[PDB]
C-alpha cells in the first residue's frame, strides 16, 4: 500500500527529486543509445573514390 | 504580489508521525535494479497466519505438552489465557507482532500436533471458556462452554479456533498491570479418554503446541511495546 | 478441523469451521509494512566539536555522543573507540560491561526498535532523517552527506578558516540564525550498489580472502553523516524514517523473555 | 520508540503545540459523566468509570 | 577488435565485440554537465570591517578574510595584499611560503573543486550565490553587487551616516533583524561582454600593447560583491552555484599524483 | 484572508543541493550572442569514451609497455588491476571523470598501438581475470580466463574490452583504504610468441597504453573525491 503521508497538494518536488527512481533490469542486457549527444571529431576522406585517378599503380 | 500569511501558534514544532514528507536533497537518483527479487510481503496479516511455537512450562519453555495414560477430569494437560500477553504466547510470531499494536479482534488459532507412536490411541476435550465465572476446574465444567474432541489416527493435528466473544468491537493486546481472573477466558486442553497403546511402545506422548491468527484477526494502532532485553 | 501440519502449510479458519459462527472481519491499513515504518524513530545522541565550523574536522565524542554517524537502523559505535570512526558492529553494547553494570541505557547507535521488530531477512526504502538540538536557544549545525561507499575522511581542510566539512559538491547543509527552528530534516535516496540491504545478518565475508567475519555486507547503509557547528556543549538526537519500505522473507524477531512471575506481561 | 512525539524548541518558534489525535477507546461510545459498573468481574466494588474510556 | 589509434578516433565497443556477451546499459541522468555543476560549493571565508555599515568603504581583510569577493571560480587574492582590493590570479597560493609551510589550506580564494575538474577551455551559465554567516545570532549583513567591467570602488561616502556600499541604483541586498536565518541568497545574470567565458587559461594579454602577461581575459568574471556589516568578528563563507551550465570544447584536467605506494588510490 | 501557514521544523535551513532556484536581483539582462560557437557537449559520457594514456611504471610513469624477444610465460608484460583508483589510471580522462562518482558500470576499454618497426613480427596474449581465485601467475593460467590474442601487422593497434562481470548492478568506483586482492580481477598482457625480427632492427618495441569507456559504460551520484595537490 502507501505508507504515512495524506496530503491533498501535489507533491511540490517532482517524483524524480523526492524519489529514488526504480528501475529494471532485463536479463538479456540493453543496448546503450547509439549516441550519449551530438559531440564528435571527425575523420574525413578515410577512403578514396575520385583524384587525378587511375595514373595510380594497380 | 507577496502573499500575506497567519502564522500559526504551533510554528516550528516536529511530529514524529506526520503525514507528510520532507526536502529531497540528492535527486534524480536512479536505483540498482532489484527486479529479480522473490518473497516479499506487504501486510504483517500476511504472515500472522502461520503457526509459531507456543512455549510450556515456563521458563523451561518446551515446544509441546505430553498427554497419558491416564484421564484425571480434574487435570488439565494445559490450560492458556486468552491474552495476546500470556506468557505462554511471549515467543510467537503472532505476539511479537501484536505487541506492536493497541488493540486486535477476531480468530486465534491454536494447533496441536500429535507426535506419540502410530500404534497409540486417544481422545482429548480442548474447551474455551469467556471470563464470568472464573476458569474451569474440571473437564465437566470446561465441557459446559465452547468445546471440540479431538480423536488420534491417521491424520496428526487438530486447529482449534477460539471464537472472538466480547461486547467490545475490540480488545486491547497488552495488559497493563496483569489482568487477574479476566482476560479475555481460558483455553483448557483436557484427557477425555487415556492414551492407550499396545505392548512394546511407550506410555506417554509429546504434543506440538503452535498459534497463529484465524482469517479473521485484525490488529489496529501502531505503538512500541515497553522496551525489554532479551537477557 | 482436522489437520496436518508435518506439509509445511496449514488452511486458515474462522469460528466458523467447527462451531455455528460467523466471520468477524473488519478493515483496518495499519498493518502494512509501509505505513507501520513510515514514522520517525531515534538511533541516539550526537555532538558537535569546538570550533569545527571554521577547521578541519576530526572524529570525536562527547559523552559517547559523536561527530559523524552511519545512516542504518543497525547497531554501532564501540563505546571503546569513542574517538575514532564510528563503525557499524554486530552486537549491541550495554551501559556498563561488567555483571554490577546495567544494560539501558545502550551505548551503541541504533534503532532499538527496528532492531527488535524486524521479521524480514532483506528490505529497501528512502530515508528520512531528523537531527534535533535539545536545546530552545540558538543553535549553529553544519551537516556533509556522502553516499555510502564515498569518501568519508573530511579531513583535509582546503579553504582558510572554512570547515573541512563543507568542501566540494557533495551535500552540504546549514541551519544557524537567530530565527530558526533549530532543527534540520531531509531525505536521502538508496544508495547502496546492492539490490536489497540485509535487515539483520548477512551470512558472508567483507573479502574473497574469507578473513572470516560475518555479519555485514558492505555498503549495505545510506551513508555517513558528519557534523561541525556552534553549541558544542548542546547534545542533539537523530532519527531515522523508512520511506516507502519493501521487505523480502519472513523469518524471525527478538526473543522475548519468559515471565519467571505471572501467566502474562504488561509495560517495561 | 515508534509511540508519537512531538517537540518544538527554537529560537523562532511560537512557543506553543497544537495537534488532534483520533479516538482510541475500544469502547463504542463512551460514559460522559458516569459508568455503574466495576473494572474487574471479579466486582471488587468500586464503580465510576469504564475502562479505557480516555483518549 | 584490430583497429588502427593513429586516426585520432577510435570505434568504441562493449564486450560484444570480442567476445560471446550482451551490452548491459542502464540509464541515467547525473552525467549531464548541467546537472553535475548546478549544485554550491564554497570558494573561501569573509568578512566585514568595523562599522562599515555607516561609513566609507575600505578593502581590508579579517584573517585573509576579506571585504570584496570577485566572482569566478578561478584564483583570486594573494594573501600578500590582503589589504589591497583583491585581484585574480593565475595561481593558487598554498597556505605557508617556504618548504616547512603546508599546502592546505589554500590562502587564495577559489571554487578548488571546479579547479580541480573542468575539462573544458569555455562556459556559460548564470551564478546563484550564498552568504553563509558562521554564527546563530543575529547577524547583519549589507551586499553591493557590481556587474563585471564597472565601477568598482565604492570609496565615497555620499549620505552622512549611510555606509558608501549603499549608494546609487547598484543592486545592494540587505538582511538584518532578529528574526532572520541570517543567510543570503541570490542569482545574477552572465554580465561579460564576451560571449563565453575562459575556464582555466587565456592565452592573450590585457592590451594591445603586449605588456606581456597571459592568463586572463578581460571582463570574464560575473561582477564584484563589496560587503559591510553588524559582526565585524564573525566570517561567513561564499559559495557558488553555476545555473545552467554550457562547456565548449573538451581539455585535460589537473594532474593527480602517481602512488609511490600502492595500485591504487583512496580518500585523503 | 491572509492564509495560515504551519512552519515545518527545518525552518531556516540552507541545503547545497536543493532542487530550486532562489531570487533573481537583476533581471531583463540580455546576453552577448554566442551563437557562433562549436565544440559543445553535453554529457560527461559523451568525452569518457575518448581514449588516454595509462601510466606505466609509476612513479617514473611512461605512456607505454615494452615487448621483447623473448616469450616468459612466468612473466606479464603488464599487469592492471580493474579499478577505476589503480594507480595505474590515476591520470587518463576516465579516472579522472570517475572520481567524481560513487559508482560506475559497463565496459571499460584497453587500447594497445604497436610502435615498433614495421619489419617486426609477435603476438600477444591479454587477459581479464575475475576475482576469486586471486590472480593468475602465468600465461597458462590466463588463459583460462576471457582473452585475446592479438597478433602484429598492417593494422597498428588493438581494442581489448574488459567485460562487465559482476554480482551487483554496480560497483563502488573509489577504495576506501585499499582494496587487496580484490578489486575487481586484473587485465594481464603476456608474449605468446616473442618479437621476432630481422637483421638491422632494433629488438624491442614499445606498445602506447590507453583506456577509455565502452558504450555500455555509466556512472552515477556525483560526489566530490578527496582534495588533493598535485604537488
Amino acid at each position: 500500500s502507501e505508507g504515512n503521508e495524506g496530503v491533498i497538494i501535489n507533491n511540490f518536488y517532482s517524483n524524480q527529486y523526492q524519489n529514488s527512481i526504480d528501475l529494471s533490469a532485463n536479463a538479456t542486457g540493453s543496448d546503450p543509445p547509439k549516441t550519449y549527444g551530438q559531440f564528435s571529431n571527425l575523420l574525413s576522406g578515410a577512403v578514396n573514390a575520385f583524384s587525378n585517378m587511375l595514373p595510380l599503380l594497380a | 504580489s507577496p502573499i500575506p500569511v497567519t502564522i500559526r501558534e504551533h510554528a516550528g514544532t516536529w511530529y514524529s508521525t506526520l503525514p507528510d514528507s520532507t526536502v529531497p536533497i540528492y535527486g534524480k537518483t536512479p536505483v540498482a535494479p532489484a527486479n529479480y527479487m522473490v518473497g516479499e510481503y506487504k501486510d504483517f496479516l500476511e504472515i500472522a497466519q502461520i503457526p509459531t511455537f507456543i512455549g510450556n512450562k515456563v521458563p523451561n519453555a518446551v515446544p509441546y505438552i505430553e498427554a497419558s495414560n491416564t484421564a484425571v477430569k480434574t487435570q488439565p494437560l494445559a490450560v492458556y489465557q486468552v491474552t495476546l500477553s500470556c506468557s505462554c504466547l511471549a515467543n510467537t510470531f503472532l505476539a511479537a507482532l501484536s505487541r506492536n499494536f493497541a488493540q486486535y479482534r477476531g480468530s486465534l488459532v491454536y494447533t496441536f500436533v500429535f507426535t506419540g507412536t502410530a500404534m497409540m490411541k486417544g481422545k482429548f476435550l480442548i474447551a474455551y471458556t469467556p471470563p464470568g465465572a472464573g476458569k474451569p476446574t474440571s473437564r465437566d465444567q470446561a465441557m459446559q462452554a465452547t468445546y471440540a474432541i479431538w480423536d488420534l489416527g491417521l491424520n496428526s493435528s487438530y486447529s482449534f479456533t477460539v471464537p472472538f466473544i466480547s461486547p467490545t468491537h475490540f480488545r486491547m493486546v497488552g495488559t497493563d498491570q496483569a489482568n487477574i481472573t479476566n482476560v479475555d477466558g481460558w483455553v483448557t486442553v483436557w484427557q477425555l479418554t487415556p492414551l492407550t497403546y499396545p505392548p512394546g511402545c511407550p506410555t506417554s506422548a509429546k504434543i506440538l503446541t503452535m498459534v497463529s491468527a484465524g482469517k479473521d484477526f485484525s490488529l489496529k494502532m501502531p505503538i512500541s511495546p515497553a522496551p525489554w532485553s532479551p537477557q | 478441523g482436522v489437520e496436518n501440519a508435518e506439509k509445511g502449510v496449514t488452511e486458515n479458519t474462522d469460528a466458523t469451521a467447527d462451531f455455528v459462527a460467523q466471520p468477524v472481519y473488519l478493515p483496518e491499513n495499519q498493518t502494512k509494512v509501509a505505513f507501520f515504518y513510515d514514522r520517525s524513530s531515534p538511533i541516539g545522541a550526537f555532538a558537535v566539536k569546538s570550533g569545527s565550523l571554521e577547521s578541519g574536522f576530526a572524529p570525536f565524542s562527547n559523552k559517547a555522543c559523536p561527530n559523524s554517524v552511519i545512516l542504518t537502523p543497525g547497531p554501532q559505535f564501540d563505546p571503546a573507540y569513542d574517538q575514532l570512526r564510528p563503525q557499524r558492529l554486530t552486537e549491541i553494547w550495554g551501559n556498563g560491561n561488567e555483571e554490577t553494570s546495567e544494560v539501558f541505557p545502550l551505548k551503541t547507535k541504533q534503532d532499538y526498535s527496528f532492531c527488535l521488530f524486524s521479521p524480514f531477512v532483506y528490505y529497501k526504502c528512502d530515508l528520512e532523517v531528523t537531527l534535533s538540538p535539545h536545546t530552545s536557544g540558538a543553535h549553529g549545525l553544519l551537516v556533509r552527506w556522502c553516499p555510502t561507499g564515498t569518501p568519508t575522511k573530511p579531513t583535509t581542510q582546503v579553504l582558510h578558516e572554512v570547515s573541512s566539512l563543507s568542501e566540494g559538491r557533495t551535500p552540504q547543509v546549514y541551519s544557524a540564525g537567530p530565527g530558526t527552528s533549530n532543527q534540520i530534516s531531509f531525505v536521502v535516496p538508496y544508495n547502496s550498489p546492492l539490490s536489497v540491504l540485509p535487515a539483520v545478518w548477512y551470512n558472508g565475508h567483507k573479502r574473497f580472502d574469507n578473513t572470516g567475519d560475518l555479519g555485514i555486507a558492505p555498503n549495505s547503509d545510506f551513508g555517513t553523516l558528519f557534523f561541525a557547528g556552534t553549541k558544542p556543549d548542546i547534545k542533539f538526537t537523530v532519527y531515522l524514517r523508512y520511506k516507502n519500505m519493501r521487505v523480502f522473507c519472513p523469518r524471525p524477531t527478538v526473543f522475548f523473555p519468559w515471565p519467571t512471575s505471572g501467566d502474562k506481561i504488561d509495560m517495561t
